[PDB]
RNA sequence: CUUGAGUCUCGUAGAGGGGGGUAGAAUUCCAGGUGUAGCGGUGAAAUGCGUAGAGAUCUGGAGGAAUACCGGUGGCGAAGGCGGCCCCCUGGACGAAGACUGACGCUCAGGUGCGAAAGCGUGGGGAGCAAACAGGAUUAGAUACCCUGGUAGUCCACGCCGUAAACGAUGUCGACUUGGAGGUUGUGCCCUUGAGGCGUGGCUUCCGGAGCUAACGCGUUAAGUCGACCGCCUGGGGAGUAC
């Protein structure tokens, strides 16, 4: 949510398909909501997440 | 200086390089007046993707702050390392420690 | 913008004493500064132009202060051109 | 979008395609595309989202 | 022939027809068969019953094969998305896995412009 | 002199700008494997691609372009406009405590600079899409819409062109004038036990009062009430044309 490595609490902000999940769908502030996708952004790229639940 | 939280993740059959390049990074880094504030070896570890092939990767942390220069000579060894796969490599946002 | 040390520094170097951002002189002073060490910068990439905005508004920024200065001092105007090689 | 489901049961379990990819994706990228159309044809849904 | 009782089906729903590909899980194919040659053209060959026809049509090439049980892939809009499964399952088929590979690009290439009335 | 304007300190958010890297999804193309009579397309069709083995399916490789999800009633910019992630160079805006200069301000003909797309020059690049062009179909005809292809171009560097329903069709700066609901970003204070509650700045949506308006409507982000400067209009056609 703030951090890239902590693949355990972006797992949550994630539908079983790899997109992250919408910030409407999870009270989620916007602040936070940006600050967010990016370290779900970066973290995908560190293969530390999936980009997509197919690869 | 500057920080920068690199993570650099190696060739699963080079781990034993792990341990070297590790010990080189550091003191280059130190030899011109650097500062470590943390270090971490993940080793081995599953991929969610295949990057550049294989499902498994040696990954290492960093998190450092030294001059822009010694960090940036470093940014292209990375690249010259066969070894080495995947780098990145964030910004300062006040030395970091602990945890991970 | 500017480094908070070159920055300090020049503020004695003209500041009418210490601790006194805002001078005339002092603002002339930590204009030029950033108006010379941005050209090193936009000799390169050139196409920057939303970063020349900034630029051109200190230049001009610059101007009206020294045109200020020589209207309510024609001194310190004539003195604070030359620490700085001003008007050409 | 993985359905495995163990245990024998003739159920698709279809429904989660219909909660990402497939269609109103798909059938976004069909056609043309937009280029400008969105930003107001698709922007017009909050003038009606409003109630 | 080589009896191989578990494979993969590959199922393209595309817009106008309906081809179903039956192949072990590595990839050869092992037999296959399509809406649009299973007898109805044009109209009626883009329609949920044709891929039906055919993915039972299918079977009864593969069948031979010694095949028991086998995935789902699937792709694609259309009708006989859905369909061809049911038939190919009903068909006598173990089934385990269905996922759709349907190709989602995360904006790449500008799709084709066309209808337009 | 300090309230206008500016300076300094410390933070805050941001698809702001320039340069360089890089990841994944997909398309196309090349090669090989499996496999066999279709595929592709439409309202139907047909052109087309297929037994010289397509299509589908799998593996390996090449290459260009664009960055799903997040994403919005959203954000940043002077305007045009700007979305993957990372680094370097850089501009603006806002708040907060305060500290400093002391009217240094507002506007601006001429001038200078920035300017979507298309277009032009040089040299590159070229996957997808597509003016031109060629087929097929439709029709009374079809120099179209639809289908099968496809060059410029779209991409890049540097230079030129300066236009658009360049629009909020609403010039910039400033001061005043009941309200309601919401978004976004900063901040003081209070058992925040927990979110939260009392507020207080910046930017921004929708509704609406007075008043304004020919009406539609605008309505503290005014098209209301006022001040400073600027640009512009004076019937339609001819004509933003001729010289
Ligand atoms: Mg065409
Ligand atoms: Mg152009
Ligand atoms: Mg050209
Ligand atoms: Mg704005
Ligand atoms: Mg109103």
């Amino acid at each position: 949510e703030i951090d890239y490595k902590d693949i355990a609490t972006l797992k949550n902000y994630i539908t079983e398909s790899g997109k992250i999940v919408p910030s409407r769908i999870t009270g989620t502030r916007a602040k936070y909501q940006r600050q967010l996708a990016r370290a779900i952004k970066r973290a995908r790229y560190l293969s530390l997440l999936p980009y997509t639940d197919r690869h | 200086m500057r920080h920068y939280e690199i993570v650099f993740m190696v060739h699963p059959d080079q781990s034993e390089q792990v341990p070297g390049m590790i010990e080189r990074y550091t003191a280059a880094i130190t030899g011109a007046e650097g500062k470590i504030h943390r270090l971490e070896d993940w080793g081995r570890r599953q991929l969610a993707y295949p990057i550049n092939k294989l499902h498994k990767a040696h990954y290492v942390l960093m998190n450092v702050e030294a001059p822009q220069e010694v960090i940036d000579e470093l940014e292209t060894t990375f690249r010259f390392n066969d070894a080495v796969i995947r780098s990145m490599v964030m910004r300062t946002k006040h030395a970091v420690t602990e945890a991970s | 913008s500017l480094s908070t040390e070159a920055t300090a520094k020049i503020v004695s170097e003209f500041g009418r004493d210490a601790n006194d951002t805002g001078s005339t002189e002092v603002q002339v002073a930590l204009l030029t500064a950033q108006i010379n060490h941005l050209q090193g910068h936009f000799a390169e990439h050139k196409k920057d132009h939303h970063s020349r905005r900034g630029l051109l508004r200190m230049v001009s920024q610059r101007r009206k202060l020294l045109d200020y200065l020589k209207r309510k001092d024609v001194a310190r105007y004539t003195q604070l051109i030359e620490r700085l090689g001003l008007r050409r | 979008i993985k359905v495995r489901e163990n245990e024998p049961f003739d159920v698709a379990l279809r429904r989660f395609k219909r909660s990402c990819e497939k269609a109103g994706v798909l059938a976004e990228v069909r056609r043309r595309e937009f280029y400008e159309k969105p930003t107001t044809e698709r922007k017009r849904a909050k003038a009606s989202a409003v109630k | 022939r080589k009896q191989v009782s578990d494979g993969v089906a590959h199922i393209h729903a595309s817009f106008n027809n309906t081809i179903v590909t039956i192949t072990d899980r590595q990839g050869n194919a092992l037999g296959w068969a399509t809406a649009g040659g299973s007898g109805f053209r044009g109209s009626r060959k883009s329609t949920p019953f044709a891929a039906q026809v055919a993915a039972e049509r299918c079977a009864d090439a593969v069948k031979e094969y010694g095949i028991k049980n086998l995935e789902v892939m699937v792709k694609g809009p259309g009708p006989g998305r859905e369909s061809t499964i049911r038939a190919l399952n009903a068909a006598g088929f173990r089934i385990t896995n269905i996922t759709d590979v349907t190709p989602i690009p995360h904006n790449g290439c500008r799709p084709p412009k066309k209808r337009r009335v």
